[PDB]
């Protein structure tokens, strides 16, 4: 996070990019300064796709854990197959 | 044993066959079987003899290794019409007996063939009721006793879209139909079942008014000699309830012997084998029975049908009688397997609740059973968790009323059948008639196909023959390699040896492709199959 | 690389010749077949052999920048006779064939097909959806895991009059129609969707009764022999899931080099956008395959048929069945650059759903995301409601639990396809017949662009592109010029040439005039196409 | 008759609703008054839809007769945005049917034409029909786009 | 854009307005009101306030 | 229940099997180690039911015990016909 | 046909319903155990009308098919007794009707 | 006497012929499949019945 | 067999139930004893009184 230090577009920009709410694409640029500019957008890729992969840490507190999607070894299948959900039951562990 | 000389079966149908099908010839309308000068005729011949395939008679049922020389000329029988051979004729005669055999045996309109278009056409079926049919399978069982799980079956679930279950089968109604007529069920799901009830039994209006009381010949059952719907000659794949195969047993006066389990041998019609098996690899064929009412519980009691001498034969006419021709045909079959479905449902999901809290309706919540931490992968939680069909809590838990009834299934018999009074002038004593049958299944034939559950597979696997229920799309579920089954088998699918073939009696490719290209009716199509079986005797 | 594409492909179609001859007519009504004001025939009289002017055999194909034209003499087979050369005629004969040529087994009536009449058309198109259906492209082990946003949307897109969803390109029904014809609803949408499959279904059912099969001396291609649906490789239209690389090389010995993948070698098998994704600002290439849920690490894993060769004919089969016509023609193909769901789509400020507890339905009042507390514009919310609805809590705040396809554009594998075989002749040589493909856009029916909710500049583009629909209205794309292309030729509009020619990709423009010229029974155009161009090739 | 043997005919529901808009003389002020206003201006139109959105539903849903209708600049935006879930079954099926109908009778105007006779920067439509001929205009103007 | 003063104008709608402008006016409107309707102009001073 | 001692899948196991709550099947298993296999399976099939029989006992506080099923001796019969319970009730007791 | 030309004739809804009743099998041995009890006594009968009514009442609104049509003295009973509103409208219209 | 609508054989509540038996007497009350209902009815006798 | 009714006691200045889902109600589940009436009106669901 620090330093880097913040996003503004600027073409620094940063990787992740570890923030919500972000008034902060627009918000003003306003536009953006005198740089060669084209990545930027995939800098702004990995750190993006961070923004809120990093910021799940809650609604595991709702979860259910994921499934098998579905079934294939399996490591035993001998006497136990499965199959992966589809769990149209609402989740929320209450 | 059925997993290997098996499905690598068709290589050892390449010892074998690409040459593209000559008495094939079954489809399109009066000529390439009536104009003047073709290899293949001088076969299909007489009205004595019925000659057919097969070697210089190596002799016939046995081993595996034969030769190749030298030998003879020929005959071999066949017991219906409903066929006079390919084209005479290309719309009126039969779904014209569809025209001119029922009047006022009347005519239709909106709600029970309602009944009819939205369960045999389109595309949307299941798998755990899968589990719950074989909580189902047949003879008397002490199931008689309970209501409320399939009660919520109805709670929540005729209101789903116009097609549900259970249409093909034969085992999903009796009892019931017996006892209670007066206090469950409503009037679009209550006014279906009885009004199409008696004109089949107006169909017992159907076969047996038009013919005759005053002369009778030759003691089986009744008038039998008959023909092709009621005397001593017709069990079957029945493989249902209680009355036939020793129906091949215990009426007499005719002939002398021989037939085949497939297996070894003894008969006693004794019973129970104990509590040491639940038997899931290894060696036997003898009939297992299990409780008796007017019979006597244990061990002992004597062998006769379940019940009488009207319905079980029921199955087995209309048997010969009305649900692909419905289906779309949509539909297909197998084998199945039974070591998961055998054991991951019987205990445990039941453990410790806060019970006792007032009456359960509707459905949203961390309560009514199927839920958020209790099913993640590796046993029983998505086809009994997949599609909230949505239950009660004494069904399904617990353990002394559905443990009891398990497993030892189908090691079988085959047959050496013979029509009734008509092979007396010196024919067949030898000339027997295997026809062939069952001895022990499931119900499924669901192209729940692109539908990501069943991944190409693992559990089930698969055992064809007989010659109505079959199926076009096939080359999907059975394998071990790239692109096999098919382009050897396109027009009437890949054929086998043994349960009786196919061939060796009076069965082709005969109600799907001679109108699989014209297929008159809901309805006319559906006058001349309750009538069609034809013959020529005294 | 794509745009000025634009640029230097038009303004060297600058300059407009004096008079365009002999090759584009289409609208007057029969006996001019009978007497030229006009063209079709010095380039029309028989056509079997028909021979066009025709540059230098030109070494096709090459770059792109020009020269003036000299031909040779003459060869390609239009195996084709049955609009057969024309200029004669009208609309009884061929929707008649289908109106002779199909008798009896399921077919149409009031509620959903004259339906099929008051949804296919509107101009102003929504915009989540269908692009969700680019999160992704299109799942066997991808689409399991969701259930929430996409279908409880139209619960909710339901709630006023009769506005029905979710059919018409075959994206949303059959793996995951083969098992959700579901139930919590009221009423009529799906179970009817059930029977939108089964009556074309009967499909199944009308083309495999007609054939000789098992034609095979070393085997053939049956499956080219009687019909030209059912075997593997074509590839309708516009493009869809993984089995290319293994249909034209590994079917059966004697195939023979001209291909392409824009560029180099082949393409040589290394490995598929998974967590090593930096290859979104660069120049051309990878080629993605696979990667199960049942898989682990190794090298390359290994050839053998993906699903295989059935789901290949029926689904792609409404590609011939079913739109433009009772249409009259909207819907509307083109690929993509893939940059407003691929490089941008967010915003980030909802708490949670509140905490452990419940979740139904019902809308009104102040607190949440899809309330403007979270609802300016920036993010997908206040986007979201132009119409009238809610949303939820793991079905939106979805985009980090399943997304991660991002992505460059729209790729393909460029190649010739090969020889009719022994019908015979070959001998001149060098002239192969390509055919050809592409594989992540979009189609589209009719829309609003005089113009008050949509952008541009970001996430669409042109395309005239797979023969046989017919498009008057996207009147909107790239400005900075002169008058000049809709009112001096609405004689001609564009396309291009190369991903075929609709020469070289020759499908049809059948349903473009008589879908500006054809209406008497709402099913019968169809009849125009179930008999209209099959083989009669060899 | 026999140019419409079979284009897109209008069913008898919005037949019978815009026929009875039409013959009605309690038709509010109101909404000439709004389309005075708005003038089809379409930075106007998108801002009151809201208010729109509520004045058309009351009209229907008290009398069955859809609103708006004078204007081509009215119906449409109406049928572009107020056509989105704001309004309830016949409403809007009415706009849509009916601009259908406009969509039919164009169609219907290419049927007919030769393409192919393009003479001094006119059009063959031109050349052949009037509705299709641009110097021809509108018998009133809300903006300055066909001048 | 801006609204500006030496930006020139420009049609709103491309030319298919006006075809389809012209048929309903022309077409539909008198079909429907069979030489019923009028065409007025507004008075906007009194309308306004 | 002790000692056998408990099963982990390997291929010892033991009949019963004495459990409420395998989330053991998988869980891990993971796969199974090197022996022969067979039954193995019968086993698992015999104690686990009777992980069945005996995780009951109780659940039976609320039934509405078994009844006399049909028309049949009942050793009397001679002075009232029999009649069987299909149990549409509830079965509760509340 | 001829003897019937213009004499009354029986509505089609009563058909039906009066159709599926004899046709059927849902027809409870309960009911066959009253009508054998009450032997067609005027006293018997209607010392058990709650009764009665509770169970036609019930058969009807839950299976549409008319029950008791089969011994004569009870649909008289049925017509005089429970016909002044104790039963449904359509089911005493089918006793009426018969 | 009773008169019995049709006949169900299967019924099981009440073992065959516990309450009823038949004794049909014209040809319009005739019932083969009534019989059943008789004790020690085998198989000849209703066949010829 | 006509001579078994399991009506219950009930108590004094109490309403008589109705729907059979309470335990007073003689076609509730407690007061099913086999071989009576109950499990005949039962064995056809009449809910009576």
């Amino acid at each position: 996070s620090n330093p880097t230090t913040f996003s503004v577009e600027a073409i620094a920009a940063y990787t992740p990019v570890a923030l919500i709410r972000l008034l902060n694409a627009s918000g003003p640029l306003q536009p953006g300064h005198r740089v060669d500019i084209a990545d930027a957008r995939s800098i702004y890729t990995v750190g993006a796709a961070a923004s809120a992969a990093r910021a799940r840490a809650n609604h595991n507190a709702n979860t259910i854990r994921r499934t098998a999607m579905f079934a294939e070894t399996d490591p035993m299948t001998w006497l136990r197959p499965t199959v992966g959900l589809r769990r149209t039951f609402n989740p929320r562990i209450i | 044993t059925l997993d290997v000389q098996m499905g690598r079966f068709m290589e050892t149908w390449a010892d074998m066959m690409p040459h593209h099908p000559h008495w094939v010839n079954e489809h399109l309308t009066i000529l390439q079987f009536i104009a003047p000068s073709n290899p293949r005729l001088r076969f299909e011949l007489n009205p004595a003899f019925d000659f057919f395939v097969a070697p210089g008679d190596v002799d016939l049922p046995g081993p595996q290794r034969p030769p190749e020389a030298m030998p003879t000329v020929n005959a071999t029988l066949r017991i219906i019409n409903g066929n006079i051979p390919v084209p005479l004729c290309p719309i009126s005669f039969r779904d014209c007996r569809g025209t001119q055999l029922g009047l006022g045996r009347h005519t239709m309109t909106p709600a029970t063939i309602k009944a009819v278009k939205d369960t045999f056409e389109d595309r949307a079926y299941p798998t755990i009721f899968y589990m719950l049919e074989a909580v189902i399978h047949g003879n008397e069982r002490n199931f008689c006793a309970l209501l409320r799980l399939l009660t919520q079956c109805i709670r929540g679930y005729w209101e789903q879209s116009h097609r549900v279950a259970f249409v093909n089968n034969f085992h999903m109604l009796m009892y019931i139909t017996t006892y209670l007529g007066n206090g469950e069920l409503p009037e679009v799901c209550i006014n279906i079942y009885r009004d199409l009830l008696q004109h089949v039994r107006a169909l017992r209006q159907t076969i047996t008014d038009f013919t005759i009381q005053g002369e009778g010949h030759n003691g089986e059952t009744s008038e039998a000699l008959n023909n092709i719907l009621t005397d001593d000659t017709f069990i079957a794949p029945i493989l249902w309830d209680c009355d036939a195969l020793i129906y091949r047993d215990e009426a007499a006066r005719d002939r002398l012997p021989a037939i085949r389990v497939s297996g070894r041998n003894g008969y006693q019609a004794l019973h129970f084998v104990d509590m040491a098996g639940h038997n899931f690899q290894r060696r036997d064929n003898v009939l297992i029975h299990g409780r008796p009412v007017r019979g006597d519980t244990g061990q002992a009691i004597p062998i006769t049908p379940h019940h009488d001498r009207e319905w079980g034969i029921l199955s087995k006419i209309y048997y010969y009688i009305v649900i692909p021709a419905f289906s779309r045909g949509s539909c297909c079959t197998m084998g199945v397997r039974y070591d998961r479905l055998y054991p991951a449902l019987q205990a445990v999901i039941v453990p410790e609740i806060p019970a006792d809290e007032e009456a359960p309706t509707t459905p949203e919540d961390p309560r009514h059973p199927l839920h958020a931490h209790q099913l993640v992968p590796n046993s029983l939680n998505v086809y009994f968790h997949n599609a909230h069909l949505t239950v009660d809590g004494d069904a399904l838990l617990t353990l002394q009323e559905l443990m009891g009834d398990m497993a030892e299934r189908t090691t079988a018999i085959l047959v050496s059948s013979a029509p009734d009074a008509g092979a007396a002038t010196a024919t067949t004593r030898n000339m027997r008639i295997y026809d062939g049958a069952l001895y022990h299944g499931l119900i499924m034939m669901a192209y729940q196909a692109y539908d990501e559950t069943i991944a190409t597979g693992t559990f089930f696997y698969p055992v064809p023959v007989n010659p109505l229920f079959a199926c076009p799309e096939h080359l999907a579920s059975l394998r071990g390699m790239t692109n096999a089954r098919r382009v050897l088998a396109k027009m009437v699918p890949p054929i086998p040896p043994f349960l009786g073939a196919n061939h060796h009696a009076t069965i082709r490719q005969p109600v799907a492709y001679h109108v699989t290209h014209s297929k008159s009716d809901f309805n006319t199509l559906t006058y001349s199959l309750l009538g069609g079986y034809f013959k020529f005797t005294p």
